[PDB]
RNA sequence: GCGGCCCCCUGGACGAAGACUGACGCUCAGGUGCGAAAGCGUGGGGAGCAAACAGGAUUAGAUACCCUGGUAGUCCACGCCGUAAACGAUGUCGACUUGGAGGUUGUGCCCUUGAGGCGUGGCUUCCGGAGCUAACGCGUUAAGUCGACCGCCUGGGGAGUA
């Protein structure tokens, strides 16, 4: 997006603020999706397998990590 | 040698170059310096140090225009923005505000097909 | 939690410009219900209203555009 | 007999030419059957994007219970009267009261 | 979609009295009214296929109610087929 | 509409003809008629100037009002005639004061429709206006090129001019050829597209249809002798030559726009 | 299969309390209708992408991937085709048989006493109990225990070809 640097401000914190605005608004992620075309089969496969990844990490996280290792 | 003391900097970075164009407020460009002009051909064109030497030459190219304070616009992904905005104040400048103005389509057109290899 | 089930409104109406400045981000994007916790039907009515207000030049589409 | 929020905008300068139009917009509706239920002029205020190269358009809200066909003819005026710049007619459940 | 007042008129045009709304002539009368309105629609748009499935479903249910009534009480069935205006 | 003829005989085998019920089965209105002799392509020196013209049916000229000089008075459409001179069906409009006049019938037009001309009337299909009251992005027909001349462009069946732009006194039209043009804004134009849009879908079947259309046979170059046509002669179909018209100028590619005093109006040449 | 916004026309499902007809039901050979993409027909449109194609590379070779171009097509209307890994590889309807977590959409009661808790529905996702199964797994949406009706299979190849 845009940031503003006001007076009496270090430049390096403004550079890091700009990187944070880039991470927040989404330049990199949507650009990385929009280099080359994805057929709607593959975007459906992506979102569905991501949902399986979220619950197949999550249920192992909630109930297989409640018992100790050693 | 037309004195315009303030200005805007466009930093177009794709994955294969880094073109830095220092322009006035009204859009009239004053001279540029790409990452690929100053030597730096092939795989050494896309390094962030190429953006550093590009902004380096681009800052010294406009000494007759008396640019004392500038506004950074950046456009595109890839090894551009960070190294060139770090170099653009080691060059000696007063960057008053920084913006990312990358062009995003709102699901407009069809991008080309996927590179298999 | 939510602000609309805690309010009790039967439709988030687009004319409510203060909270419909609240619910988008700085960059004019609709912030999801995952991170704000808005319930689903009020999320859909809120997104519908923000689109209808974007057409009405009371909200920006993105920030950067002239 | 349906209830429509008609929201339209006019130029910045022609706020002298807005009000009597609403009056013939009154004659648009109550001439046939139409009950006008609100009139809240938001007036000239500032735009998030300059449609036809101008900020600060004139917002006029108007709510109506009316037959549909005079609203079809009202859109045939909203297309071709070259003062009104952006104009949507949405359908609602009831005729409402407050701002 | 055959608003309630038209249904009230036709159920006080075919029923035993006001409230008997589930008898067979009433159902066939509602289906014939709905069919004729929707044939007013389908002369235009020509390809609204989901509304075509709804229409073919109420045609088939009209046909089922009519030959049920033909099996049970033929005397009411001939009065219905002469009153509501259809071929078979 | 467009119907195919059942192939009882070859001339009926290939015919696809356009039937239309709205056309008035009857003799046309008489005071708007006059006689119209066929020429055969022969000027006052008697010689053929344009070949492949002659014969066919005899036909009478329907005087059609393109000017629309009557203003501010309403009119209603009595009936639709079939005109032999042109590709669009015409309409006999009747004004309220008592006048009957032939107009070019647009696409959306049935008998009993209401039409008013002038600078006032409306934006309905059928109404004549200047090109200062017709909005940008519109779709017009029967466009004047000179103020008061009568109406030149977009007069065939189904053609239409999209009004693109307006810079001061000038209106940029996108013509049907693809050419862009500046025209004067004060010129008249009628809204809508011209009717009979299925006119391109007739295929005439046989030789006699183009013959009684008013068109003679067309003889190829390679058949003729080297005196008659530059693609003459040969021992059994040699060609060898760049294609030309019978009068030397090379056809099939050569541009000959040679006006030079009207290029100020052309924004874009056809591509 | 459907993805900005708005109106016009319209199908269907769900929930509440009731009111009404009174077995009007289920399934379906043949038949008919809908049926992604590609493809065909005539007419418009044609930005981006891109079969075919051309050129540059890579390679032993490369009429492939990679790169630079690029015509059909993709788009709209009206007709045709009638096929797909047309895939929960699971016919349709109905019944019975412990659970826990979730999603969406309702509704009833109590205090809204306070973003509430308390019960009844519909559709849907995950793990598992009995039971079944060659195992994998399914597991109240069954591949469990049953009933009705339809379709289908009989070694692989020939071949869903003549």
């Amino acid at each position: 997006p845009v940031i503003k640097v006001r007076e009496n401000e270090p430049f390096d914190v403004a550079l890091r603020r700009f990187k944070r605005s880039c991470e927040k608004a989404g330049v990199l992620a949507e650009v990385r999706r929009r280099e080359f075309y994805e057929k709607p089969t593959t975007e459906r496969k992506r979102a569905k397998a991501s949902a399986v990844k979220r619950h197949a990490k999550k249920l192992a996280r909630e109930n297989a990590r409640r018992t100790r290792l050693y | 040698r037309k004195q315009v003391s303030d200005g805007v900097a466009h930093i177009h970075a794709s994955f294969n170059n880094t073109i830095v164009t220092i322009t006035d407020r009204q859009g009239n460009a004053l001279g540029w310096a790409t990452a690929g002009g100053s030597g730096f051909r092939g795989s050494r064109k896309s390094t962030p140090f190429a953006a550093q030497v590009a902004a380096e030459r681009c800052a010294d190219a406009v000494k007759e225009y008396g640019i004392k304070n500038l506004e950074v616009m950046v456009k595109g992904p890839g090894p551009g923005r960070e190294s060139t905005i770090r170099a653009l104040n080691a060059a000696g400048f007063r960057i008053t505000n920084i913006t990312d103005v990358t062009p995003i389509p709102h699901n407009g057109c069809r991008p080309p097909k996927k590179r298999r290899v | 939690f939510c602000r609309f089930t805690a309010e009790g409104v039967q439709e988030i109406d687009y004319k409510d410009i203060a909270t419909l400045k609240n619910y988008i981000t700085e960059s004019g994007k609709i912030v999801p219900s995952r991170i704000t916790g808005t319930r689903a039907k009020y999320q859909r009515q809120l997104a519908r209203a923000i689109k209808r207000a974007r057409y009405l030049s009371l909200l920006p589409y993105t920030d950067r555009h002239q | 007999m349906r209830h429509y929020e008609i929201v339209f905008m006019v130029h910045p300068d022609q706020s002298e030419q807005v009000p009597g139009m609403i009056e013939r917009y009154t004659a648009a509706i109550t001439g046939a059957e139409g009950k006008i239920h609100r009139l809240e002029d938001w007036g000239r205020r500032q735009l998030a994007y300059p449609i036809n190269k101008l900020h600060k358009a004139h917002y006029v809200l108007m709510n109506v219970e009316a037959p549909q066909e005079v609203i079809d003819e009202l859109e045939t005026t909203f297309r071709f009267n070259d003062a009104v710049i952006r104009s949507m007619v949405m359908r609602t459940k009831h005729a409402v009261t407050e701002a | 979609s055959l608003s309630t007042e038209a249904t009230a008129k036709i159920v006080s045009e075919f029923g035993r009295d006001a409230n008997d709304t589930g008898s067979t002539e009433v159902q066939v009368a509602l289906l014939t009214a709905q069919i004729n309105h929707l044939q007013g629609h389908f002369a235009e748009h020509k390809k609204d296929h989901h509304s075509r499935r709804g229409l073919l479903r109420m045609v088939s249910q009209r046909r089922k109610l009519l030959d049920y009534l033909k099996r049970k009480d033929v005397a009411r069935y001939t009065q219905l087929i002469e009153r509501l205006g259809l071929r078979r | 509409a467009v119907v195919k003829c059942k192939p009882t005989s070859p001339g009926r085998r290939h015919v696809v003809k356009v039937v239309n019920p709205e056309l008035h089965k009857g003799k046309p209105f008489a005071p708007l008629l006059e006689k119209n002799s066929k020429s055969g392509g022969r000027n006052n020196n008697g010689r053929i100037t344009t070949r492949h013209i002659g014969g066919g049916h005899k036909q009478a000229y329907r005087i059609v009002d393109f000017k629309r000089n009557k203003d501010g008075i309403p009119a209603v459409v009595e009936r639709l005639e079939y005109d032999p001179n042109r590709s669009a069906n015409i309409a006999l409009v009747l004004y309220k004061d008592g006048e009957r006049r032939y107009i070019l019938a647009p696409k959306g037009l049935k008998a009993g429709d209401q039409i008013q001309s002038g600078v006032d009337a409306a934006i309905k299909p059928g109404n004549t206006l200047p090109m200062r009251n017709i909005p940008v992005g519109s779709t017009v027909h029967n466009v004047e090129m000179k103020p008061g001349k009568g109406g030149q462009l977009a007069r065939s069946a189904g053609t239409y001019v999209q009004i693109v732009a307006r810079d001061g006194a000038y209106v940029t039209l996108r013509l049907r050829s693809g050419e862009m043009r500046k025209v004067e804004a004060d010129c008249r134009a009628t809204l809508g597209e011209v009717g009979n849009a299925e006119h391109m879908l007739r295929v005439l079947g046989k030789a006699g249809a183009a013959r009684w259309r008013g068109v003679r046979p067309t003889v190829r170059g390679t058949a003729m002798n080297p005196v008659d046509h530059p693609h003459g002669g040969g021992e059994g179909r040699n060609f060898g030559k760049h294609p030309v018209t019978p009068w030397g100028v090379q056809t099939k590619g050569k541009k000959t726009r040679s006006n030079k005093r009207t290029d100020k109006f052309i924004v874009r040449r056809r591509s």
